[PDB]
């Protein structure tokens, strides 16, 4: 269930429900500003695209689903199954 | 036991002391088995036993360890003795099993005597005949290991286990066993002459490590020369002195001070130069540039500056050789620039 | 591509793999750890507009917590200098100019901000006109200005309030005369709706203060210049005063419902700061004044329920004084009491929306904004209980 | 292509922020995250700092609740090596390593935290020597050492303590020959105050450890090798041993006073483990000891109150069992114990910090943490009230 | 300490391998082989390059301090402050 | 006005009357000049209290 799925992300510290991102860089669904969470999941794909790239350069039969980008103000888990680009924002604490 | 201090109310009335004279027997038998524990446990002697090594670490001498170890042992011997009698009452001893374990008791409380390891320990101090009495400190001819000379190391005439000693009678005393005066006068002297003593060797251990590290870096005993000095002038004073002495705490405080002071010295002196020197090290492969050499020289005269409102000693004369050592070296590069 | 083809993708049936790799992430995620009393606390005091000039009313902004208007009322130093003058004061940062100035021809009275309009300011004058003050213009001529007709106010306006939803507004605006009326904040070039105050037959109300109970907007509570607080219902078929109180002998100088919520209900319960140094913890199904604070020589201006403690009130006083009451703790002697510099008869209290930080007028001029205590300030879960014990005392 | 920029920056030591982010952040990355009554807690043996290594002291930092201080006297399997090991131990995540490190040239007896500041840890040595260590600087050297005078500490020093609050701190120490002597946290080469403790006829008392009555600064309590428990008032109107007790017939080990603070005052109880296993409980106000702890022989090193619950405290075993002994419930028979495998020479107790679980040290080095029943960890009015009725007993 | 800490940061885990970078990329230290590290690390160095520009474009205040991509067969760690660049190869579990 | 209000109901009691206002009949005086220095504030601020 995605409303299911939706009030379980809520669930965690400092999110705003489950926002997920497709492959063009546009977020399927809509939880913050639309402007800046379009650029941000654009760079954030940009880069997740060319750290595919990094890992296949060694590693060709792997695949990517966590990454841990946190910084002194928050930190943005994302994770890609095929398509679905899952960016949370959680605070480190 | 708890269960019968629990109740004692009509133990006067012998109406229940048939219950406890039914079980009386596995009362006396399992206090029997109890002491043969107890037995077997001291039966594991004191050196073999962790608590001698707790009680040194404990700050407790082995022997006054031992002695006091051996006590309590006795104590909860006569503890169970009195409370058996408490609990079954008057007389027991009559019983047959009742004497049997008043012998067994007495005969384990005489192998647990104590006073002989008191006594062995005294005579043992008489036949050693410790003692501090003699000069401030010693100088000694040891071979060191890696120089075929002869070294004089410098040492404190004061064997550091004397203290214990005292700590021994400082224990003993309050025992209840009594030691010869001759003893208790050594104990206490030694007791309170202990800080002089501990004083001077860690003061003269810390300037032979802060010595033999400055002619470590053989560049640096010029300049200090003025500090090792004074200290060797403090330090032939004092040597004249025979131990004991009323001038012995200010002069101690006094070295113990300077001898601070030339560390502290010797540590800031030996930061700076090893700055200075890598300055040095790096103007000589610094690239050709009149503002870079400017700067090098201009931060090498700023801590010679700094050094001098320090007011060392023998600065001049280090400050000549540095400038030859910086002249050659600012030859050599004008030889490269050149060529 | 668009946002319609993402809707039938999302309704699609392969979102079983998705499902999972969510669940595992934000199961494996789950787990977080670390990496690694009364003060002067603050000041406000203009010297181009609050020479002299005493203040008369204090506020803050529910939307913007940090903002405060002033309103600075007397002109006797200077005919030519401006009449009224309205300051706004923030919170975030210290300067010592005031962030904004607002004036206006006649004397400023009182002021409040606006709910709808977070960047408007309203405040009522002394000739009696309500007057708006559009902080987007980068004029401080008032923008929009009440008539002085009979339609609307023509005495002293000295409390004004805007109430309701963010749909649904009306500003409140009471005059000494007692002529209640309500306006749209979007236009106020005619009184939307008024009636004028009165009591039992042919008995006008010399209104000086009121405050709604929190929630309420249909009935609420007034205090008169007689002494004598009333109950009033602003929309029914009995509109109008509908309580009479013994009250004090002297003029009521402030008023204030309770400000809490969370435990059992204090709404009916409000304090009455009258002329004679007389503060009244009191409620409006009684009739009769509930308990009678009483001390000093000289006499209260204002009195504020803290927005946070089911207790603690503040207690103006003209020798300087500001006292805080906290029944709990004690019904007799000032939980907190600290007299400001210069002995000067304060004129207003009012607290921070969050509760946790307390404003005072002046004589002068010079706002003290004043700090509290953290365990005088923050009530706990008992603290609701032991005041309705204390309550059910007497 | 670089050989020897790198090579140089590797010599180059700027790797304080580097080290110390990279070992608290290492840790954290133990965490397995892949997507693909009592009861042990945490057992620590540190291989590398505690093989066969008996431990010396353990603490507790208040500030930062899951910090603990252990020491180290001179290891026999090697002398060449660092002899003074001192050892923080962390509660963040699970982790074999210890969180921090430190030395001292000569053996380490006691160590603790600094309420002045959370992060300087304290500790006497063997050589009478107080050693300051600063944990957040990457250093293994001290930070600070007192000098060794006859003013200053001289004997092996076995308790260091902090009273005050963090304005007002004052950092006692005691010395085994008598002295007492107060330092000050921002400068360590000096005694602020210094005398040698006297009881009668000028002979000093051979202090093994002390402690004061919580909440309270000044009037502490020792206890002595010699057998005997004094009260000795630091400043007062006069310094120096001010009570004898009875005390107990072995050497005192370890003396504590009494912790929790509720709707009664019990801080004038003070707990004594002698060496015979005998852990004495009375009061200051008695000159006789009030209960006595009797079930085995053979010295019980030392006792330490829980700190939330008033009647309960704990004291551990040479022989290797500690027992947790309650006196609301039981007076006879311990209310828990637990014994570590192996059973080593289990040296020292230490309560945490609003209780509910305790630290063990050992004589072999392996400190085990480990919680309590939660249904006798809380205390309740009734466990305050039937304990002051059980002092009331005799 | 240069031993000790490699030494630490290996054993605490168990881990294939660690050298300390203290400058920006191209490592010449080893722990199985020269290329498998230096071409790796250099590697890694530009893409953590590449996240710094990425987390700075939401605002260039922030700083990535804190880096591991755990994936389905490795687990690469990094951890920049100013020029300290870690690697970890491990396993996913 | 509290200190003694404390008492209220006690002073009705043979003893308590007697132990009351006897002893303090000189702190009656000292609030008679306090309500002199009440007085004070009225004695001259007519027109600019």
């Amino acid at each position: 269930e995605v409303e299911e799925t939706l009030k379980r992300l809520q669930s965690q510290k400092g999110v705003q429900g489950i926002i997920v991102v497709n492959t063009e860089g546009i977020p399927i669904k809509s939880t913050m500003d639309n402007p800046t969470t379009t650029q941000y999941a654009s760079l954030m794909h940009s880069f997740i695209l060319k750290a595919r790239s990094t890992v296949r350069d060694i590693d060709p039969q792997n695949d990517l689903t966590f990454l841990r980008i946190r910084s002194k103000k928050n930190e943005i888990m994302v994770a890609p199954d095929k398509d679905y680009f899952l960016i949370v924002i959680q605070n480190p604490t | 036991f708890r269960i019968f201090s629990r109740f004692n109310a009509l133990f006067v009335r012998p109406h229940i002391r048939g219950a406890i004279r039914e079980y009386q027997t596995q009362l006396i038998q399992r206090v029997k088995d109890d002491i043969e524990s107890l037995h077997d446990k001291f039966k594991v002697q004191y050196p073999q036993s962790q608590a001698c090594k707790m009680s040194h670490v404990r700050d407790l001498p082995p022997v006054s360890g031992s002695i006091i170890w051996a006590k309590q042992i006795d104590r909860q011997l006569t503890a169970y003795m009195k409370r058996v009698e408490d609990v079954l009452g008057k007389g027991w001893e009559n019983h047959v099993e009742g004497q049997k374990l008043k012998q067994d008791g007495d005969s384990f409380r005489m192998k647990l005597n104590t006073q002989e390891i008191f006594d062995d320990w005294a005579r043992k101090v008489q036949q050693r005949n410790l003692g501090v009495s003699g000069r401030i400190f010693t100088i000694e001819s040891t071979r060191v290991r890696g120089r075929t000379g002869n070294v004089l190391k410098l040492k404190v005439n004061f064997l550091p286990e004397i203290i214990t000693l005292s700590k021994e009678v400082r224990n003993l005393k309050w025992l209840g066993f009594r030691v010869p005066l001759a003893i208790v006068n050594k104990a206490h002297q030694a007791n309170q002459l202990y800080p002089f003593a501990i004083s001077l060797i860690e003061s003269v251990r810390t300037y032979e490590r802060t010595c033999e590290k400055v002619e470590e870096r053989n560049t640096i005993s010029l300049l200090v020369a003025g500090l090792k000095k004074e200290v060797q002038a403090l330090i032939a004073e004092g040597i004249a002195l025979v131990w004991e002495s009323y001038k012995l705490d200010p002069y101690v405080q006094r070295l113990a001070e300077t001898v601070f002071n030339f560390q502290e010295k010797v540590d800031d002196l030996l930061i700076i130069e090893e700055k200075i020197d890598l300055e040095v090290r790096s103007l000589e492969t610094c690239m050709y540039d009149h503002k870079t050499f400017s700067e090098i020289l201009n931060r090498v005269q700023k801590a010679v500056d700094d050094l001098n409102l320090h007011s060392y000693s023998n600065l001049p004369i280090w400050v000549n050789k540095l400038d030859m050592e910086i002249e050659r070296i600012l030859g050599v590069r004008l030889q490269a620039g050149l060529r | 591509l668009t946002e319609e083809e993402k809707q039938q993708i999302l309704h699609s049936e392969e979102f079983l793999s998705f499902f999972d790799h969510s669940t595992r992430i934000v199961e494996r995620a789950l787990s977080e750890q670390i990496n690694i009393k009364l003060s002067l606390n603050r000041q406000f005091f203009d010297e181009r507009w609050s020479k002299h000039r005493v203040v008369s009313c204090l506020d803050w902004s529910s939307q913007y917590p940090e903002l405060l208007v002033a309103s600075y009322n007397n002109n006797e130093d200077a005919p030519h200098e401006p009449d009224g003058v309205a300051l706004v004061w923030n919170m975030k940062y210290k300067k010592t100019t005031p962030e904004y100035v607002f004036h206006c021809q006649s004397a400023v009275m009182s002021a409040t901000f606006a709910k709808f309009h977070p960047n408007l300011v309203v405040g009522g004058t002394y000739s009696g006109q309500i007057v708006l003050w559009d902080n987007r213009s980068n004029k401080r001529t008032p923008v929009q200005r009440t008539p002085l007709s009979a339609a609307a106010h023509t005495h002293p306006v000295y409390c004004v309030n805007v109430v309701g939803t963010q749909n649904a507004h009306n500003l409140i605006s009471i005059s000494t005369d007692g002529k209640i009326c309500s306006w749209s904040l979007d236009m106020l070039s005619h009184p939307q709706d008024s009636m004028e105050l009165v009591h039992k037959q042919s008995k006008a109300v010399a209104v000086t203060s009121m405050s709604f109970p929190v929630g309420d907007v249909n009935n609420f509570v007034v205090g008169s210049e007689e002494g004598s607080v009333y109950t009033a219902c602003r929309h029914g078929s009995k509109a109008g005063i509908s309580e009479m109180f013994e009250g004090h002998q002297g003029p009521i100088t402030g008023i204030h419902c309770h400000a809490a919520v969370g435990a059992v209900d204090f709404s009916h319960l409000f304090v009455t700061s009258s002329f004679d140094w007389t503060v009244k913890l009191w409620t409006t199904k009684n009739n009769k004044p509930l308990y009678s604070f009483e001390d000093n020589a000289d006499y209260v201006y204002d009195v504020m329920w803290s927005p946070t403690h089911p207790a603690l009130f503040a207690c103006v006083d003209g020798m300087g004084r500001l006292d805080l009451w906290n029944l709990n703790n004690d019904t007799e002697v000032p939980t907190a009491s600290i007299s400001v510099e210069g002995n000067p008869a304060l004129n207003r209290v009012r607290w921070t929306h969050s509760g946790r930080e307390i404003a005072v007028g002046d004589s002068e001029g010079q706002i003290v904004i004043y700090d509290v205590g953290e365990q005088i300030a923050v009530p706990r879960n008992d603290e609701w209980a032991r005041f309705g014990r204390t309550l059910a005392e007497i």
